[PDB]
């Protein structure tokens, strides 16, 4: 996270991260969506023009965390994956299209102070909360900038942009799969997601209801927190149909 | 699911959770 700070504990609860069973190496970040589903991005599994193709022989998981380093001992919660789910039409050769995936975990997970689910967005919530101007949030143990790893989970609030100026800042095909995040140069304000985010989560909180919802996932972005370059987001709930999976 | 133990739960609003709201105004 780029221009972030460190989170209070407990305040992601549905943070996961993705990691390398061995050599323990962090790959990406991922939401506990239930008990035994976790969401993530395509990318941090399949992406062949950089040689990934991650099994579930290959991931493990840890949710519950804090620290990027440190094993906190009865808080956090190490799983192993049953069954990796990427999107059939997700575009990697392109533009990243329907970057997501659903991981499912062997054995159910036991909720706690430090783990608990977040919600998936509904028409009503998706119409009200999705506007330029409103501030997300991202979380992430990914790199602070260009490379920095964080010691403890950084978070970063950053602003819907509009659609139209999604597209102008960049050369990639834009989708409606997709929607992007970030100061603009004259908002006198920084922070954008990195390296090591991939797969987080990008959550916003319903007034209504007083729950937080994950609007997105971390995706693509052309650099970190680069003056006219915007992060880009997973657009969920226009993929919940397919989340079918669960089903 | 969204309503956090540590928070939400305990009635206890986090340190940035006044930007977004700000933003929705
Ligand atoms: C797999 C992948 C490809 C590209 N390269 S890219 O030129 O941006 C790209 C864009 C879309 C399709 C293909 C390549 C970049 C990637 O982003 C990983 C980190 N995600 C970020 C999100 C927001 N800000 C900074 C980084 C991950």
């Amino acid at each position: 996270i780029v221009e972030g700070q460190d989170a209070e504990v407990g305040l992601s609860p549905w943070q996961v991260m993705l990691f390398r069973k061995s050599p323990q190496e962090l790959l990406c970040g991922a939401s506990l969506i239930s008990d035994r589903w976790v969401l993530t991005a395509a990318h941090c599994l399949l992406y062949p023009p950089w040689d990934k193709n991650f099994t579930v022989d290959d991931l493990l998981v840890r949710i519950g965390k804090h620290s990027r380093t440190r094993y906190e001992r009865k808080v956090e919660k190490i799983s192993m994956l049953d069954k990796i789910y990427i999107h059939p039409r997700y575009n990697w050769k392109e533009n990243l299209d329907r970057d997501i995936a659903l991981l499912k975990l062997k054995r159910p997970i036991e909720l706690s102070d430090y783990i608990h689910p977040v919600c998936l967005p509904d028409k009503q919530t998706a119409a009200k909360l999705l506007h330029a101007g409103f501030k997300g949030r991202v979380t992430g143990w990914g790199n602070r900038r260009e490379t920095v790893q964080p010691s403890v989970l950084q978070v970063v609030n950053l602003p819907l942009v509009e659609r139209p100026v999604c597209k102008a800042s960049t050369r990639i095909r834009i989708t409606d799969n997709m929607f992007c995040a970030g100061y603009k140069p004259g908002e006198g304000k920084r922070g954008d997601a990195c390296e090591g985010d991939s797969g987080g989560p990008f959550v916003m909180k319903s007034p209504y209801n007083n729950r937080w919802y994950q609007m997105g996932i971390v995706s693509w972005g052309e650099g970190c927190d680069r003056d006219g370059k915007y992060g880009f987001y997973t657009h969920v709930f226009r993929l919940k149909k397919w989340i079918k999976v669960i089903d | 699911c969204g309503l956090r133990p540590l928070f939400e739960k305990k009635q206890v609003q986090d340190q940035t959770e006044k930007e977004l709201f700000e933003s929705y105004i």
